């Protein structure tokens, strides 16, 4: 059983007002029974998409969400991922700069 | 060199329950999909099916859609026959396909992991466990070794069908496989750490760094790849500076897409 890592980068330069799309990046993880979940001001995003799961060499499974939006320094993002080898929900904010 | 893997993943949660999804990719391009769900495999390129005919394609597609549900019997009637030493849940990963090189022909492989570890490969003309594998595997495969005509198609498969597929979507996929996509860059970060981003490249090779005028800073180090959800790449590269040196520092960007017009970004 292996912990998911989560990255959260933009795929434009993060600029305020201009709409941008965000990724959720979860990977290392084992078993592949996953729930990601992308938040703005710590609620859901309902439209958040999902790539197909796949795995790596290592075996380890892998999975990208993304979904569109717009930073401004009123709003805050991240993505929270629930796994069986966690305890307890991991969220991950994006830092403002990725 | 390009990698054509099928990656196949089954999760059987108990006696009633299990599921088997497939990827597809070339490269780093996804050619297939194919869901539990559906009784065909998805083509998530205009070019999926290669250089075959729409009734070959049926035929290699027929020959998957048996296998998939002789497979789920198959791992079924094996936890029933192992039970209770061999139980739910549990994890069936698959990972084959072919590795093409330059001129000259190619290599195949199929690998077989259980509950995330590699434990059975096929080579040669057999199936086989491998050093370490857990050994209630070894009756198992021997059984299946004795299907002559499972091995016989699998051989085929993974050395004939495998690479003339491929050469076949290697010719219908060019213009995406060959695809150029520019990178754009941005900058971020008393020890400061400094960050430039570098978003939106394809194909994957691209160069990163942070520079002085002319002079490379070894100090720089480079973030993992990260996939964009528009089959394009994302990556950073950092250097960690003390306050007051940031000044004449720029990230600096080369990419087979520009031209010979690299990025410079002077923070
Ligand atoms: C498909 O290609 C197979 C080889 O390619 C590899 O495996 C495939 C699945 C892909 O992953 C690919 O990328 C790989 O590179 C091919 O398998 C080969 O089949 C032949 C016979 O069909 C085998 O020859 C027999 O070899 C044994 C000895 O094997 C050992 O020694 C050699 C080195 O010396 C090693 O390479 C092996 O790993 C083993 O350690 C001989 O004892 C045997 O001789 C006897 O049988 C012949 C008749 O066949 C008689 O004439 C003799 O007198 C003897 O009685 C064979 O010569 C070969 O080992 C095997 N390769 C491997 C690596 O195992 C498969 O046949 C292809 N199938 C089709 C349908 O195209
Ligand atoms: C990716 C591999 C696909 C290759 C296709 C395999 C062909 C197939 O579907 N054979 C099944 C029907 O066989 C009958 O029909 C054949 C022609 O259609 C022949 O005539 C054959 O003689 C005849 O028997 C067959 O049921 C096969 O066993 C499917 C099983 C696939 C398989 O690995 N099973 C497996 C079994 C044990 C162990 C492993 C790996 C270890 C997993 C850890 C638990 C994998
Ligand atoms: C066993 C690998 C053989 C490779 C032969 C190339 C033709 C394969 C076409 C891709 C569709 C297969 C998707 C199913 C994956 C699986 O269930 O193993
Ligand atoms: C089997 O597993 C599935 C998925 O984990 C679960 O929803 C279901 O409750 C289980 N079914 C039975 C009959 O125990
Ligand atoms: C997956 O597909 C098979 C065959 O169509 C079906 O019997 C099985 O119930 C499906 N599993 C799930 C979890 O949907």
């Amino acid at each position: 059983q292996k912990t998911p890592q989560i990255q959260v980068y933009s795929r434009h330069p993060p600029e305020n007002g201009k709409p941008n799309i965000l990724n959720c990046y979860v990977t290392q993880f084992h078993p592949p029974h996953i729930e990601i979940q992308m938040l703005k001001n710590g609620k859901k995003i309902p439209k958040v998409e999902m790539s197909d799961m796949s795995f790596s060499k290592d075996w380890s499974f892998y999975i990208l969400a993304h979904t569109e939006f717009t930073p401004t320094e009123t709003d805050t993002y991240a993505c929270r991922v629930k796994h069986a080898s966690m305890a307890e929900p991991k969220t991950v904010y994006w830092d403002r700069d990725m | 060199n390009y990698t054509f893997r099928c990656l196949q993943m089954s999760s059987f949660a108990n006696r009633s329950w299990s599921r088997t999804d497939s990827v597809v990719w070339l490269g780093d391009l996804q050619t297939h999909r194919w869901s539990n769900d559906s009784a065909t495999i998805s083509f998530t390129k205009p070019w999926s099916q290669g250089k075959l005919s729409n009734q070959q394609w049926e035929k290699l597609q027929h020959m998957f859609q048996v296998y998939r549900v002789s497979f789920t019997r198959d791992i079924q009637e094996l936890v029933k026959m192992m039970s209770p030493k061999e139980d739910y849940p549990i994890e069936i990963q698959l990972s084959a396909g072919c590795e093409m090189y330059p001129g000259n022909a190619s290599e195949s492989f199929l690998h077989v992991a259980f509950q995330g570890k590699y434990v059975v490969r096929f080579w040669g003309t057999s199936w086989q466990t491998v050093p370490g594998a857990p050994s209630w595997l070894d009756l198992p495969i021997k059984v299946l070794n004795a299907d002559q005509g499972t091995s016989a198609t699998v051989q085929m498969l993974l050395n004939d069908t495998c690479p003339l597929f491929v050469r076949g979507l290697l010719e219908a996929g060019k213009s995406d496989l060959e695809k150029q996509e520019k990178p754009v860059a941005w900058l971020s970060s008393g020890h400061r750490q400094l960050v430039c981003h570098v978003s939106g490249f394809y194909p994957k090779p691209v160069w990163v760094m942070w520079m002085r005028g002319d002079q490379e800073q070894q100090g720089t180090h480079r973030g993992d790849f990260l996939p964009n959800a528009d089959e394009t790449w994302y990556l950073q590269a950092t250097l960690d500076v003390e306050a007051g040196e940031e000044a004449g520092l720029a990230c600096r960007v080369k990419h087979s897409s520009l031209g010979g017009q690299d990025i410079i970004l002077y923070w």
